[PDB]
C-alpha cells in the first residue's frame, strides 16, 4: 500500500506545481508572534470543549466521591458509614 | 547508485532512518515512537550498568541497591535515571497508544503493527514489574507475591504454577534471582518486538493526523523527522532532568525503601503509577479469576479495536462525536488510575466498578455504536 | 464497515419521514462541526482507501476527478502541517461537497458482495 | 421449460458456510485430541497431573502410583 | 494396509495425534524399560539394593 | 432427445454404428480403430503414425494422384488421426457421396500400396515433423507428460516415435502392423448425419467384408500401467510463457470413478484470460488466478485410456516470478477436493457437466467422434439418459472419496516448459498435494 520513492503509489499527479524556497532564504520565525497568539488561540478554542467536557465531568465525579469519602470517616458520617458497610 | 542504497546492510538502515518516506504532516504526537526508542536505549544503558553493580541474591539485593546509591560513582544518577525512565517509558507508551487510538492507527492496513504493539505493551508491563521486584523492598516483595499469584486464577494447575514461578513456597531468594534473569532478558525481547512492529508498519507507512493517504505527499524521515524528534528528545530530557536531579523520588513509593519483610505487608498498598488503572480494575471485580481476567482483558481488549471500530473514516480528527467519546474514555482511564491509589473504602468501591464497566463498554458498545452513527451522519450530512 | 452498509442505512433514514425530519438536521450540523470542509476536503476524500476494494474504486475515477482528488489531499496535507485552515475558495462549500466516489465504490462492493454470495450458492 | 435457475444462497460468514465447516468438524475433533494428548503428555511430569488424572486410568494408572520409601526421603 | 494409511496417516490431524500418542506410550514404556535394565546392569550396587539392610 | 444410435455387426466382427440426423445434409462416415501407438513395441514405435501418412499415398487400384482426384470429386474431405489408443479415418461428404467415401476408406485401409518409394519419401516428411511439433507447446508438454508419467511403458511412447525408428521402418513391418491390428473386431464403421443405417450396413457388407478377423477376438475397449511420480523440466528462458502440466494417475474409461473424476475436473475447471466470461467463473482456482493475474490460462483435463489415465491440469503463465504461487494455489484447490468439497461445488459441477457432455456434440464430425470414441472404449454408445443417471449418482461424498484416494498426498507427474526458473523443485510441489492443516 505504500511504495517507495519513484513508485510511491500516488494516483497519477498532474497539474500541481509546487514551489518552495530555500531554508536559508526564508525567515524560519516569520510571523511567529501572530501564530503564537492568534493561530494557537484559534486551534485551542476549536478543541477546547473536547478536553473541558470530560475533564470537568470526571473532576466533578472525583470531587463528589472524595468529599463523600472524607465525610464518611468523620464523626458526623458514622451512621452513613455503618450503612455503607 | 548511492552506497546507502547499494549495500544490503546500509540499505536496511537507510530504509528505516533516512530514506523512509513519511507523511509530511505528522504532528508532535508522532514523536512518542522515537521517545520510546530513547527510553528503551536509556533503560538498556542504565539497566546494564546497574546490572554491573547489583546483586540478585535476596540477602544482598536491597543492600546492593543501597550500595549503588551510596558508593558507586554516579550510582545515584544511574539508579534514578533507570527508575525514572521506567515512569517516562509509560507516559510515552500510553501517549503513543493514545495517539494510535485517537488517529485510528489500529485500522487496516495497520492492524498488524497495532497487534504486535499490544504485545509490546504487555511485555513492558512485565519487564517494568520484574524490575520493580529486583529492589526487594517491601513493595517489591509484595508485588512479586501478587503477580505470581495471578496464575493461581488458572484452575487446578494454577497453585502448582505459582510455586514453580517462585521456586519455593513463597517469594524468596529463588524468585528474586529468576526475576533478575528475566528482567535483564525481557527488554531485549521487547526491543525485538518494537522492531517487529516497525517492520510490520513499513508496509503501510505511518498513518497521519488526517487519516487520509499520504502517498500523495511524502517527506524523507531525515532530515525532517530526525530534527523534529530532537525537539522532543530535548523536551523529554528536560522533564527527565527535573525528576532525576531535582525530585528523584516523586514518582516512587516510600515503602520500597524498607527492606522486604515477608511477615507484614504495608497497610498502604499502591503499585506503580502506571499499573494503577489495571490495579483498580482488579480491585473492582470481587472474584479471584474474574479480577484477573478483567485486568488482563483490559489490555487484550485493545486487540479488538480493529473489529469494533466500524468507521469508514480513519481516526478522530474529523469525527466530533468520536472525539468526545475518546475524551471520556481517556478521562475514565485516568479516573481508574486515581481510584487505584485511594483506600478501598466507600464510595470509591462502587465508583471503581462503574469506571471499570465504562472502560469495557467503550470497546464493546459505545465505539461500535458511535462509529456506525457517524458513518451515517457523514453520508447524510454531506448529501 | 462497508460503504454499501452506510449507504443503504442512510437511504432507510431518508425514506422514513419522521427519521429524516430528526436526522437530516443532526447530520448537517455534525458535518459542519466535523470541519473537514475547512481543510478543503470533500466528504469522500476521507474514506479509508487502503483496502483492495477502495483501491479498485479509486482506479475507476475519471482522470479529472482523480487529479483533483490528489490536489485536494496535497493541499489538505499542507494545511494540516502548517496548522492553518483553508480560506476563501479553498473552503469546501456545501454545493461542492459531491459524493464523487460513492458511485464507484458502491459498484466495486456490489460486485464483491455478489461474488461472496454466489460463491455460496446451493443448486436446489 | 425452465424460466430461472433454481438456487438459494446458503448463509455464510467470512467466507465460511455451514456445508464447508461441517466437513471440517471431524478434523477439529482430531486436532483437539492431538492437543489433548499432546498437552497431557507435556504435563505428565507435573505431580498434580499424575495424582488427579493419570493414576486414575484403569490398568495403566499404576504406572504413576509410585511412593518413595520414607527411609530414602529426606523431606 | 490401505486402511491403516487411511486411518492414521492420511489426515495430518490423525497422523500428529498418532505420533503424540505413540510418543506418550514410548515415553512411558522406555522409562520403565530403562529403569529395569539399569537396575539389572548395576545389580547389588545401588541404594535400593543395600537399603534392605537398614 | 437425440435419435437412437443404431448398431449392427458383420460376420467378421466389424461393428457398424450410426446416428442419423435428417436435419443436416452432410455425413461423416469413418472407421474408428481400437489400435494406436500403444500397440507398437519399442522397435516399431512410430509405425502407426507412419501408416497414417502412407494410407493416402495410394492403393493397389488408385494411385496417389487418382486418390486425390477421387476425393476432390466427392466434394468433402478425408481426415485421419493416430492417438495412443485409437486411430481414426473419416470422410466428411455430402449425403449422396457416402457410397464413394466408404469405398475410398475401405480401399486405403485394406489395399494400401506401401511402396518402398513412398516409404522413403515420407521418411523425410515425418522426420521433419519431429522438429515442428516443437512449436506446439501444449503437445510438447503433454508428450513429455506421458513420457514421464508412464516411464518406459507403452503409453509413455510418443506417437511420432524416435528418429531412429523412422529411419528403419520398412513396408514389411508396416504391413505386419496393419495386419495384426486393423482387424474387423477392432474397428467400428461410424456414420453420423445424413446416413441411413441399413444403407451403411450394406456398404460395409460390400467393402469391409474381406477384413481379417483376429485369432482371439476380445471385446472393444479391452486393454500394466504403473504411473511414475516424476518431473521433466524443459527450462527455456527465451520463451515468454511457461507451460506447466501436473497430473496424477487418473481413471480409465471403464472405471467406476470415471464420472467422479469428470466432476472433480469440472470443479477446478478451465480458465482463459482471453475469454470475457472467465473472470466470473465460479471455480475457486479461477477466482484466485484471475484476481492475481497468475496465469494466462489453465485447463483441467482427465485423459482416459483403456487401463489408466491422467488427471491433471495444464497451466500457462507469463507471470514468471509467481509461478510458485500459481502452482501452490492450484494444488491447494485440488487438496480441497479431498478436504472441503460439499454439495455446493459438486452440484454446481454436475449441472455444468450434465450440459457439457451433450454440448460437445454439435456437428456430424463431433457426433461421429463421440460414437466412435464410445464404441472403441466402452463397446457401446452410452445414451444421454444413462450419462445423466451416472452423473446424478456422483455425490459430494464420492468426490471426496475419489480425491482422497487419487489426489491427496499422491505422486504427481509434473512437466514444466519454458521460463520455469520460479517453479520450485519436485519436493516442494509434491508437498502441496496434502494439507498439514487437515
Ligand atoms: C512526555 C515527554 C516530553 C516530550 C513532549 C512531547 C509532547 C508533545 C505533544 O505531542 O504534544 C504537543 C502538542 C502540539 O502538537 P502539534 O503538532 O502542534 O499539534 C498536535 C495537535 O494534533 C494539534 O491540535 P490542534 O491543532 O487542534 O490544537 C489543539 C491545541 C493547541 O495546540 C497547541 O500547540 C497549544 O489545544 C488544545 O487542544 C488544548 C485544549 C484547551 C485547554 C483549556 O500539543 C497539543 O496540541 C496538545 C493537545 C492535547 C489535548
Ligand atoms: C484528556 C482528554 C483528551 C481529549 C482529546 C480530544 C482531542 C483534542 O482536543 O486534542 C487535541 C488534538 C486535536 O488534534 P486533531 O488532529 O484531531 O485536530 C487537528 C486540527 N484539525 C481538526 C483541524 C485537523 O488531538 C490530539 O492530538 C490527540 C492525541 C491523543 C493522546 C491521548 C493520550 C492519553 C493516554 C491514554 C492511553 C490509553
Ligand atoms: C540525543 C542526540 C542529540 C545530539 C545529536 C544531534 C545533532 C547535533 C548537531 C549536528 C547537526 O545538526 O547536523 C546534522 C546532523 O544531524 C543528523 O544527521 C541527525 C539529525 C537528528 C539527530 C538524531 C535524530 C533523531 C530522530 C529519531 C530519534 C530517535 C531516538 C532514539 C534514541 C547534519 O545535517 P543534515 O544531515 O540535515 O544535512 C546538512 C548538510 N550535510
Ligand atoms: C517499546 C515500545 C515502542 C516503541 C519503541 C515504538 C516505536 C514506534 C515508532 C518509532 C513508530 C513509528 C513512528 C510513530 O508513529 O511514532 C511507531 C508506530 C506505531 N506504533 Fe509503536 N512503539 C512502541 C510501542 C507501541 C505500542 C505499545 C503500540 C500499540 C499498542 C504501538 C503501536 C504502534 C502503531 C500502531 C504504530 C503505527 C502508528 C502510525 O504511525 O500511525 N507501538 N511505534
Ligand atoms: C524496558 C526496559 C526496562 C524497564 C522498563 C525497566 C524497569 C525497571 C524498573 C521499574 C526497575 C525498578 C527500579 C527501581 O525502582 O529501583 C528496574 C530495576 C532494575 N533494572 Fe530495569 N528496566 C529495564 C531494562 C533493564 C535492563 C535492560 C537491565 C539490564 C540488566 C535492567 C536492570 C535493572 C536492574 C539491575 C534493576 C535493579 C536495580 C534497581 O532497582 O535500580 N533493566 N528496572
Ligand atoms: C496441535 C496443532 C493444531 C492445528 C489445528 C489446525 C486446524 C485447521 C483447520 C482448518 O484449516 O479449517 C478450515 C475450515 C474451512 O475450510 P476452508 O474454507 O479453509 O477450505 O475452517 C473452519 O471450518 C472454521
Ligand atoms: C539504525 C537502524 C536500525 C533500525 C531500527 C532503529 C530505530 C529506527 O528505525 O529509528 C527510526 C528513527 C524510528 N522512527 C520512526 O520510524 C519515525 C517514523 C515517523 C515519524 C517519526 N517521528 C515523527 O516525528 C519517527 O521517529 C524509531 O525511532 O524507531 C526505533 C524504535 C527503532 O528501533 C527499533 O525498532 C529497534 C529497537 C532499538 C527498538
Ligand atoms: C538490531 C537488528 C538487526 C536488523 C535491523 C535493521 C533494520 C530492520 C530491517 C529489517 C527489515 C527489512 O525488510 C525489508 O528491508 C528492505 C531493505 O532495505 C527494505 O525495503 C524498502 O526499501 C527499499 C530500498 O530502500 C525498496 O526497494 C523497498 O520497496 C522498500 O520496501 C524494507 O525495510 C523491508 O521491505
Ligand atoms: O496488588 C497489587 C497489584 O494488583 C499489582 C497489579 C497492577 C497491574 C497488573 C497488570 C496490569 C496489566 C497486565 Cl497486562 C498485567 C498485570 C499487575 C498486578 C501490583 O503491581 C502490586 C504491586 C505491589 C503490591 C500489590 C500489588
Amino acid at each position: 500500500y505504500m511504495g517507495w520513492w519513484g513508485h510511491m503509489g500516488s494516483p497519477p499527479q498532474k497539474g500541481i506545481a509546487g514551489y518552495t524556497i530555500s531554508p536559508f532564504a526564508a525567515r524560519p520565525f516569520a510571523g511567529v508572534v501572530h501564530a503564537a497568539i492568534f493561530n494557537t488561540f484559534r486551534r485551542t478554542k476549536n478543541q477546547a470543549l473536547f478536553v473541558i467536557l470530560p475533564v470537568s465531568f470526571f473532576y466533578y465525579v472525583w470531587t463528589q466521591a472524595s468529599e463523600k469519602n472524607e465525610w464518611l470517616y468523620t464523626k458526623a458520617g458514622r451512621h452513613e458509614l455503618a450503612k455503607a458497610l | 547508485m548511492a552506497l546507502r542504497k547499494k549495500n544490503s546492510l546500509l540499505n536496511m538502515a537507510n530504509s528505516y532512518v533516512l530514506d523512509s518516506p513519511q507523511p509530511s504532516n505528522l504532528n508532535y504526537f508522532w514523536n512518542f515512537g522515537s521517545l520510546l526508542a530513547l527510553c528503551l536505549v536509556i533503560q538498556l544503558a542504565t539497566g546494564i550498568t546497574l546490572a554491573m553493580h547489583y546483586t540478585s541474591h535476596a540477602s544482598l539485593a536491597f543492600d546492593s541497591v543501597e550500595h549503588i546509591m551510596r558508593d558507586v560513582n554516579f550510582g545515584w544518577f544511574i539508579r534514578y535515571a533507570h527508575a525514572n525512565t521506567a515512569s517516562f517509558f509509560f507516559i510515552c507508551i500510553y501517549a503513543h497508544m493514545g495517539r494510535n487510538i485517537y488517529y485510528g492507527s489500529y485500522k487496516t492496513p495497520r492492524v498488524l503493527p497495532w497487534s504486535i504493539g499490544v504485545i509490546i505493551f504487555l511485555l513492558l508491563i512485565i519487564t517494568a514489574f520484574m524490575g520493580y521486584v529486583l529492589v526487594f523492598g517491601q513493595m517489591s516483595l509484595w508485588g512479586a507475591t501478587v503477580i505470581c499469584n495471578l496464575v493461581s486464577a488458572i484452575p487446578w494447575l494454577g497453585e502448582d504454577i505459582v510455586h514453580f514461578l517462585w521456586g519455593g513456597f513463597s517469594v524468596g531468594n529463588p524468585t528474586l534471582q529468576r526475576f533478575f534473569a528475566l528482567h535483564y532478558l525481557m527488554p531485549f525481547v521487547l526491543a525485538v518486538f518494537a522492531l517487529l512492529h516497525l517492520i510490520a508498519l513499513h508496509t503501510a507507512g505511518s498513518s497521519n493526523p488526517l487519516g487520509i493517504t499520504s502517498n500523495v505527499d511524502k517527506l524523507s524521515m531525515h532530515p525532517y523527522y530526525s530534527f523534529k524528534d530532537l525537539i522532543t528528545v530535548f523536551a523529554f530530557l528536560l522533564m527527565f532532568t527535573l525528576f532525576v536531579f531535582f525530585s528523584p523520588d516523586k514518582l516512587g513509593h516510600p515503602d520500597n525503601y524498607i527492606p522486604a519483610n515477608p511477615m507484614v505487608t504495608p497497610a498502604s498498598i499502591v503499585p506503580e503509577w502506571y499499573l494503577l488503572p489495571f490495579y483498580a480494575i482488579l480491585r473492582a471485580i470481587p472474584d479471584k479469576l474474574g479480577g484477573v481476567i478483567a485486568m488482563v482483558a483490559a489490555i487484550l481488549i485493545l486487540l479488538i479495536l480493529p473489529i469494533v471500530d466500524r468507521s469508514i473514516i480513519r481516526g478522530n480528527a474529523f469525527k466530533p462525536i468520536s472525539k468526545l467519546l475518546f475524551g471520556f474514555f481517556i478521562c475514565n482511564f485516568l479516573l481508574l488510575g486515581v481510584l487505584g491509589q485511594v483506600h478501598i473504602e466507600p464510595p470509591f468501591i462502587v465508583l471503581g466498578q462503574i469506571c471499570t464497566i465504562f472502560y469495557f463498554s467503550y470497546f464493546l458498545i459505545l465505539l461500535p455504536m458511535v462509529s456506525t452513527i457517524e458513518n451515517i451522519f457523514f453520508y447524510i450530512g454531506s448529501l | 464497515a462497508s460503504i454499501t452498509s452506510v449507504v443503504k442505512t442512510s437511504e432507510l433514514i431518508l425514506k422514513s419521514p419522521l427519521l429524516s425530519k430528526i436526522v437530516v438536521p443532526l447530520a448537517k450540523t455534525y458535518v459542519k462541526f466535523s470541519g473537514y470542509r475547512q481543510l478543503g476536503f470533500k466528504m469522500n476524500d476521507l474514506i479509508i482507501e487502503e483496502t483492495p476494494n477502495m483501491q479498485l474504486a479509486l482506479r475507476r475515477l475519471p482522470p479529472t476527478e482523480s487529479y483533483d482528488r490528489v490536489y485536494r489531499l496535497i493541499r489538505a496535507t499542507q494545511f494540516s502541517l502548517s496548522h492553518k485552515l483553508a480560506t476563501g475558495n479553498d473552503i469546501t462549500k456545501p454545493e461542492e461537497d459531491d459524493h464523487y466516489l460513492i458511485p464507484y465504490i458502491l459498484d466495486v462492493e456490489a460486485e464483491a458482495f455478489e461474488k461472496d454470495a454466489l460463491d455460496n450458492l446451493e443448486v436446489v | 421449460y425452465v424460466k430461472k435457475p433454481s438456487y438459494k444462497i446458503v448463509p455464510h460468514f467470512l467466507g465460511f458456510n455451514i456445508p464447508t465447516v461441517s466437513k471440517w468438524i471431524p478434523i477439529f475433533g482430531i486436532w483437539g485430541a492431538a492437543a489433548g494428548i499432546g498437552a497431557l503428555f507435556l504435563i505428565e511430569g507435573v505431580p498434580r497431573t499424575r495424582q488427579d488424572i493419570l493414576s486414575k486410568i484403569p490398568i495403566i494408572g499404576e504406572h504413576w502410583i509410585r511412593e518413595i520409601p520414607a527411609s530414602d526421603n529426606p523431606f | 494396509a490401505t486402511t491403516f494409511y487411511n486411518v492414521f496417516v492420511k489426515r495430518n490431524s490423525a497422523f500428529v495425534a498418532t505420533i503424540l500418542a505413540s510418543a506418550f506410550v514410548f515415553d512411558m514404556t522406555f522409562e520403565t524399560a530403562i529403569d529395569n535394565f539399569w537396575d539389572r546392569i548395576n545389580a547389588g550396587k545401588q541404594w535400593k539394593d543395600i537399603r534392605h539392610k537398614y | 432427445v437425440s435419435p437412437k444410435t443404431r448398431t449392427s455387426n458383420l460376420k467378421n466382427g466389424l461393428t457398424i454404428a450410426s446416428e442419423s440426423n435428417p436435419l443436416v445434409q452432410t455425413a461423416t462416415v469413418g472407421v474408428w480403430i481400437d489400435a494406436g501407438s500403444r500397440n507398437e513395441n519399442a522397435y516399431n514405435n512410430g509405425t502407426a503414425h507412419f501408416f497414417e501418412h502412407l494410407a493416402f499415398k495410394g492403393t493397389d487400384k488408385r494411385s496417389q494422384h487418382q486418390l486425390e482426384l477421387d476425393i476432390e470429386n466427392m466434394g468433402g474431405h478425408l481426415n485421419a488421426y493416430t492417438s495412443r489408443e485409437s486411430t481414426v479415418y473419416y470422410a466428411k461428404s455430402f449425403k449422396d457421396d457416402v457410397p464413394k467415401s466408404v469405398e475410398i476408406l475401405a480401399d486405403i485401409l485394406q489395399h494400401s500400396k506401401l511402396a518402398e518409394s513412398a516409404i522413403d519419401r515420407e521418411r523425410e516428411v515425418i522426420t521433419r515433423e519431429l522438429e515442428e511439433v516443437n512449436k506446439q507447446y501444449e503437445e510438447v508438454v503433454f508428450d513429455h507428460l506421458h513420457a514421464t508419467a508412464f516411464m518406459n511403458q507403452p503409453l509413455g511412447r510418443t506417437i511420432l516415435g524416435p528418429r531412429e525408428n523412422i529411419q528403419t521402418i520398412t513396408n514389411t513391418e508396416l504391413r505386419k502392423f496393419i495386419t495384426e491390428n486393423y482387424t474387423a473386431d477392432r474397428m467400428v464403421l461410424v456414420g453420423a448425419g445424413a446416413v441411413d443405417h441399413d444403407a451403411l450396413v450394406e456398404l460395409a457388407e460390400k467393402y469391409f467384408s474381406h477384413l481379417p478377423s483376429s485369432q482371439s477376438p476380445v471385446p472393444l475397449g479391452t486393454p500394466i500401467p504403473n504411473f511414475v511420480g516424476s518431473e521433466v523440466r524443459l527450462r527455456d528462458d527465451t520463451m515468454p510463457v511457461a507451460h506447466i502440466a501436473i497430473a496424477v494417475e487418473g481413471v480409465s474409461w471403464t472405471s467406476e470413478d470415471y464420472y467422479t473424476a469428470l466432476v472433480a475436473q469440472a470443479i477446478i475447471g478451465n480458465y482463459d484470460r482471453a475469454v470475457g466470461t472467465s473472470r466470473h467463473q465460479g471455480s475457486r482456482l479461477s477466482n484466485i488466478v484471475s484476481e492475481n493475474n497468475l496465469a494466462n490460462s489453465f485447463q483441467s483435463f482427465s485423459t482416459s485410456y483403456s487401463d489408466t489415465g491422467l488427471w491433471g491440469i495444464y497451466l500457462t503463465s507469463e507471470n514468471t516470478t509467481q509461478i510458485d504461487d500459481l502452482v501452490h494455489f492450484t494444488l491447494k484447490e485440488w487438496n480441497r477436493l479431498s478436504t472441503s468439497v460439499s454439495n455446493l461445488q459438486v452440484e454446481r459441477a454436475k449441472s455444468q457437466l450434465k450440459a457439457g457432455l451433450l454440448l460437445s456434440l454439435d456437428g456430424t464430425t463431433y457426433v461421429a467422434e463421440d460414437i466412435g470414441r464410445q464404441l472403441t472404449t466402452l463397446g457401446r454408445r452410452v445414451t444421454p439418459a444413462e450419462v445423466e443417471a451416472k452423473l446424478e449418482a456422483v455425490t459430494e461424498h464420492d468426490v471426496r472419496a475419489w480425491a482422497q484416494k487419487t489426489l491427496y498426498d499422491k505422486d504427481i507427474a509434473l512437466v514444466g516448459l519454458g521460463p520455469i526458473e520460479g517453479l520450485y523443485d519436485y519436493n516442494r510441489i509434491r508437498n502441496d498435494m496434502s494439507m498439514m492443516r487437515w
